[PDB]
RNA sequence: AAGGUCACGGCGAGACGAGCCGUUUAUCAUUACGAUAGGUGUCAAGUGGAAGUGCAGUGAUGUAUGCAGCUGAGGCAUCCUAACAGACCCACAGACUUGAAC
RNA sequence: CAUUGAGAGGACCUUUCCCUAGUACGAGAGGACCGGGAAGGACGCACCUCUGGUGUACCAGUUAUCGUGCCCACGGUAAACGCUGGGUAGCCAAGUGCGGAGCGGAUAACUGCUGAAAGCAUCUAAGUAGUAAGCCCACCCCAAGAUGAGUGCUCUCCUA
RNA sequence: UUCACAUCGACGGGAAGGUUUGGCACCUCGAUGUCGGCUCUUCGCCACCUGGGGCUGUAGUAUGUUCCAAGGGUUGGGCUG
RNA sequence: GACAACUCUCUCUAAGGAACUCGGCAAAAUAGCCCCGUAACUUCGGGAGAAGGGGUGCCCCCUCACAAAGGGGGUCGAAGU
C-alpha cells in the first residue's frame, strides 16, 4: 500500500488532469495550431459557442494548461485564454498547423492582420 | 530579498564571475589540488562536477561542450580520455573541500580543493 | 479565546479546483506531517483558564530536549516538534491523553480562520512597509523614496512616537478570517482550502473555526 | 485600464472618431476605468457632418479595452483597441450600428448595446 | 552632522571596552580550533 | 549535570547579532519520524528543434534521425562529497522571618 | 516549552442599485431613513493558482570582430550582459483571497415612565426605559524589564 | 399674506479666539535661512459629508436652521510663482 | 565575505502617453546609402536633409560603366545601415 509523500501537490494535480482527460479527449495542441473550441455557456438556449483561432502560446501548468488564441473579428484582434481541462469545453478540434519556428507568438500580435485571420 | 535565489555569486560582476569560474576550474582539472577562498570553492564544486560528468559520456557533442567551456585545450582531451576510468561508478560527488587556515592579509577564509 | 478547538496543518503550495459548475477557484492545500494529538488540558481551578494543548510533527527523541520529552511522556503520547494550545471557552471535555482528532468537523463549519507565520522581508524601507509615496523622480529632485519629513518645528520638539519609520516587515504570525473550507479528501488527508494563506509552502499553520 | 487622458476609438457610427476620456463616472475610483463603465469623453475629431462636433463633452461607455479581462469560466478576453460607445444615461446608444465584438456580461446592464452588436461573443 | 560636545571618559571607556571585548569573544573560538588541531582525526588543514 | 554557546552543513531567516532546521553507520520492517547543502539519477518547467551523418538543392537554405539538444536555485530518489575534530560556559540543593498539618 | 494578560498599537470607513412599493403621502407632479440583498470605492492584511512585469541562472535569432591551425561548431568583446525575442523559482501588481462583526455595557443631544417639592404641572429632586460612526470591551498583532518582573508540567544535580 | 423670533434680522450693546491687517519693540544681528509646491505628520473646532435630534411658513422628495458628534472622510485637472 | 533599506551609474517595465511640472526640464524616440517628393514665404542666394514615403540581409543570373550600382528570381528571422 504505502503512504503518499510530502510533496503531494504534484500527485494531486496529476489526478485531476487525469480525470479531465478521461472525461474528454484533447489532442495535443502545439504553438502554431489553428483550433476550434465548441464551448458550453450558461443560459443561451444554444450555448455551443465557436472560437476559431491560432494558438498563440501554451502555458502548461497542471489543471490550468491554457491556450491563448488570436483571431481577427470585425476589426479587432480578439485574444482569449481558454483552459483545456475546463469542464466547460464541449470539445476542441485542431484544424491546421501554421508551422512557426518559435514557442510563443507575441509578434503575431501587432504584425499586419492578414497573418492572423485564423 | 534573496529569498529563493540560489546562484552562488562571488564578489565580482557577471562577465568576470563567469571568467573566474572557467579559469579556476581549468586549473583544478590541471593540478588536482587548489587554494581558493571558500566561496570560490563552492562555486567551483558545481561546475567542475558538471565537467566530470560531461566526460563520463565521451561523445563528440559533449566533447565540444567541454571544449567550449574550459580554456586550456589539451586538459580536455587528457580529461575525458582519462576519467571514465577514474570515476567509473563514482556517480556524482567528485570533489572534496578540505579547508585550511585563513589568509594573512585579509583573514579571508581559505580552502583547498581535491578531486576524490 | 476561540470558538472551538482547531488543528494545525502545513501550507502545501496552491492550485485551482475546477468547480463542477465550471467556475475556476484558487485553493491552497493543507497537509499534516503527523497527526494532531491533545497533550494537556488545563482547568479553571488547577490553572488560570481553559485550553487544550495539541501537538504536531512527530520527531525523533534526540531532536528534542529532556523537559519536552518528559512533558510529552507524562501524558503518554508520541514525540512532536510543534506544540500549541487553543484556549477554549471553558467547556473542555477532552482526555489530555492522545485524543487524536480529525476533520470530521471543519466540513460542517464551512468557514475557517487560520494563523500563519508570514514570510519575512528583511529590513524594508518606508516606501514599502507603510505604503508611503515618493518624491518626483525628475525635475531636479534629489530625495526620491526617502522618508521625507518627520515632524514639526520647535514645539513638538521631537518625533511623535509610533512614527512610521522603516524597519523589519514580515516574520510575525497573522490571522486570516472567515476563509471558507472546500472539498476535502480524507484518503490523502489533505485540505483544499480556498484563498491564500500565510507562508511559503512548508510552515506550520494553525487552523481554527471562525470567531464571528 | 482607462486613465483619464486616453484616446478611445468608437465602436459605433454615432459620429465620433476618437475621444478623450475625462474622469469616469460611478465607481469612485477613477484612477482606473475598465469594461462596462462610463466615462466623460470629450470628442477629439469627428466625421464633419454629424451632430457630435469638435470638442463636445459627452458621456460614453467602454466596450473594448487592451488590458486583460477576467471571466467566470476562467477565460480572459483582451482586444487591441480601446473603444467606446456614446451613450445616453437612460439606456440606448445614439449610434445605431455597432462595430467589433463586445463582452456578453455587460448585457445585464447594457441590453440595448449588446443587441446591436455583430459579435456578442 | 557635527557633534556638540566631547564625551566623557566614562562613556568612551564603556565603548572601547565593548570593542576589545568584542575581540574577547573571538579568541576562545580560535582556542577551540587550536585545541582541536592538536593532532587528531579531522578533514581540514592539509 | 538539565540546558546552552561555539564549531560543522545550510534556509522560504537574516544588515551583524537574531531566528529555524540539521550534524552520519545519517534505520531495518508490516501504514507517518533519521536525507542539512552539494553532486548524481529521474520528472515537472522553459526554450524550441541540437551535433554528426544522409537526402534535395549550382548556392543560400531545407529536410530525416528528433517535442531531440542544451537548460534542471522546483519535486522525489541517491549517503558519492561535506556536517570530522573539537572546545567552552553551566554546578553541589537554593541566606533571613513567622503561619499550618502529622 | 506552553502561556494569562496590566499596558500599548492597527482596525471598526462609504456610495449606488433591487425587495419592501410605486407603498404610504399627495389634485397631480412626483415619491419615504423600518428593514433586508447585491455590486462597488478607498483602505488594510496577505498569496502566487491564473493573467502579466523583471528575472544579468537559462534557451534561441542575429550584427562586427578576435581567438580555438583550418571549414563546421564554439568561446571572448561592445560603461552590467552587443542588440533583440521567450521564460521556471524569487520579488512584485494593473492579479488573486479576505476583512471590517450576533457585537454586548455605559453615555451626550433627545424622546420618555412613575412623581412630589408647589393639595395641578414638570423626563428628576428618589428611582427607572429607549438611544449616536462618539467612549469601553469585543476583532487582529506584540506584551511579566508588568523590576507589582505572573502562571505550570516537565527537567537538573545533595559526592565534596 | 395676519404673525417680532420657520427664516432675515435695521438701530445700538456685551464677550471669547488668536490664525489676517496691524500697535509695542521684550529675546534672537560672533547670524532665529523667506513665499509656493513634494513627502510625512499630528492636533483643534464653533460640523462641509457621513451617526443620531428638536423646530420648520416640514404633505412626501428636497430642504432651512440650530443640538450631541472629530471615529473617519475631506477628488482629477486648465490658468497664476 | 554577505548580499537589508537607502544615494548614485545603468537595463527593462503590463494599460494609458505630459495626466507630472515653474516649464515634456531629464528620458525615450528618429538617424546611414540609395529612390520618389518637397510648401508658405524670399533680399529671390535661400527656405530644404523642408515635410513626407519607400527599398536595403544572404544566394543565383545578365545586362547598364560592362571597376560600382540597377533589373529578375530564390531563401531565411519576429526584427535586414
Amino acid at each position: 500500500q504505502r503512504v503518499k509523500l510530502g510533496d503531494i501537490m504534484g500527485i494531486l494535480n496529476k489526478k485531476a488532469v487525469h480525470a479531465a482527460e478521461e472525461l474528454r479527449p484533447v489532442p495535443g495542441i502545439r504553438t502554431g495550431d489553428i483550433v476550434q473550441i465548441r464551448l458550453e455557456v450558461p443560459e443561451n438556449k444554444r450555448r455551443l459557442s465557436v472560437y476559431k483561432g491560432i494558438v498563440i502560446s501554451r502555458q502548461n501548468a497542471g489543471i490550468h494548461t491554457t491556450i491563448r488564441i488570436r483571431r481577427i473579428i470585425a476589426g479587432v484582434g480578439v485574444e482569449i485564454v481558454f483552459p483545456l481541462y475546463s469542464p466547460n469545453i464541449k470539445e476542441i478540434k485542431v484544424v491546421s498547423h501554421r508551422k512557426v519556428r518559435k514557442a510563443r507568438l507575441y509578434y503575431l500580435r501587432d504584425k499586419l492582420p492578414r497573418l492572423s485571420t485564423f | 530579498m534573496k529569498h529563493g535565489r540560489k546562484i552562488h555569486r562571488l564578489s565580482r560582476p557577471a562577465d568576470q564571475r563567469r571568467a573566474l569560474l572557467r579559469g579556476l576550474t581549468t586549473q583544478l582539472l590541471k593540478h588536482g589540488r587548489i587554494k581558493t577562498t571558500r566561496a570560490k570553492a563552492s562555486a567551483m564544486r558545481k561546475y567542475v562536477d558538471k565537467m566530470i560528468t560531461l566526460a563520463k559520456e565521451g561523445s563528440l557533442h559533449k566533447r565540444r561542450q567541454a571544449l567550449g567551456f574550459i580554456y586550456e585545450k589539451q586538459i580536455v582531451h587528457a580529461l575525458f580520455a582519462e576519467v571514465p576510468e577514474r570515476y567509473g561508478d563514482r556517480n556524482g560527488g567528485y570533489t572534496r573541500i578540505i579547508r585550511t587556515l585563513p589568509r594573512r592579509g585579509d583573514n579571508a577564509p581559505m580552502a583547498y580543493i581535491e578531486l576524490v | 479565546v476561540d470558538a472551538g478547538i482547531g488543528v494545525m496543518g502545513t501550507k502545501l503550495g496552491m492550485m485551482s479546483f475546477f468547480e463542477e459548475d465550471g467556475t475556476v477557484v484558487p485553493v491552497t492545500v493543507i497537509g499534516f506531517k503527523e497527526g494532531n494529538i491533545v497533550t494537556q488540558v488545563k482547568t479553571e481551578s488547577t490553572d488560570g483558564y481553559n485550553a487544550v494543548q495539541v501537538g504536531y510533527e512527530r520527531l525523533r527523541d534526540r531532536k528534542l530536549t529532556m523537559p519536552e520529552r518528559g512533558h510529552l511522556n507524562k501524558a503518554g503520547v508520541i514525540p512532536m516538534r510543534h506544540l500549541q494550545e487553543f484556549r477554549l471557552v471553558s467547556v473542555d471535555d477532552f482526555t489530555p491523553s492522545q485524543k487524536l482528532l480529525f476533520e470530521e468537523l471543519f466540513k460542517e463549519g464551512d468557514m475557517v480562520d487560520i494563523s500563519g507565520t508570514t514570510i519575512g522581508k528583511g529590513f524594508q524601507g518606508g516606501i514599502k512597509r507603510h505604503n508611503f509615496k515618493r518624491g518626483l523622480m525628475t525635475h531636479g529632485s534629489k530625495s526620491h523614496r526617502a522618508l521625507g519629513s518627520i515632524g514639526a518645528g520647535t514645539t513638538p520638539g521631537h518625533v511623535y512616537k509610533g512614527k512610521k519609520m522603516p524597519g523589519r516587515m514580515g516574520g510575525t504570525k497573522t490571522k486570516i478570517r472567515k476563509l471558507k473550507i472546500m472539498k476535502i479528501d480524507t484518503d490523502l488527508r489533505v485540505v483544499m482550502i480556498k484563498g491564500a494563506v500565510p507562508g511559503k509552502p512548508g510552515n506550520l499553520l494553525r487552523l481554527a473555526p471562525a470567531k464571528i | 485600464m482607462i486613465q483619464p487622458q486616453t484616446h478611445l476609438n468608437v465602436a459605433d457610427n454615432s459620429g465620433a472618431r476618437e475621444l478623450m476620456c475625462i474622469r469616469i463616472i460611478g465607481a469612485s475610483n477613477r484612477r482606473y476605468a475598465r469594461i462596462g463603465d462610463v466615462i466623460v469623453a470629450v470628442i477629439k475629431e469627428a466625421i464633419p457632418n454629424t451632430p457630435l462636433e469638435r470638442s463636445e463633452v459627452i458621456r460614453a461607455v467602454v466596450v473594448r479595452t487592451c488590458k486583460e479581462l477576467k471571466r467566470d469560466n476562467g477565460m480572459i478576453i483582451r482586444y487591441d483597441d480601446n473603444a467606446a460607445v456614446i451613450i445616453d444615461q437612460e439606456g440606448n446608444p445614439k449610434g445605431t450600428r455597432i462595430f467589433g465584438a463586445i463582452a456578453r456580461e455587460l448585457r445585464q446592464k447594457f441590453a440595448k448595446i449588446v443587441s446591436l452588436a455583430p459579435e456578442v461573443l | 552632522a557635527v557633534p556638540k560636545k566631547r564625551t566623557s571618559i566614562y562613556k568612551k571607556r564603556i565603548r572601547k571596552n565593548i570593542w576589545k571585548k568584542k575581540g574577547y569573544w573571538a579568541a576562545l573560538k580560535a582556542f577551540s580550533l587550536a585545541k582541536s588541531l592538536s593532532t587528531g582525526n579531522s578533514k581540514s588543514f592539509f
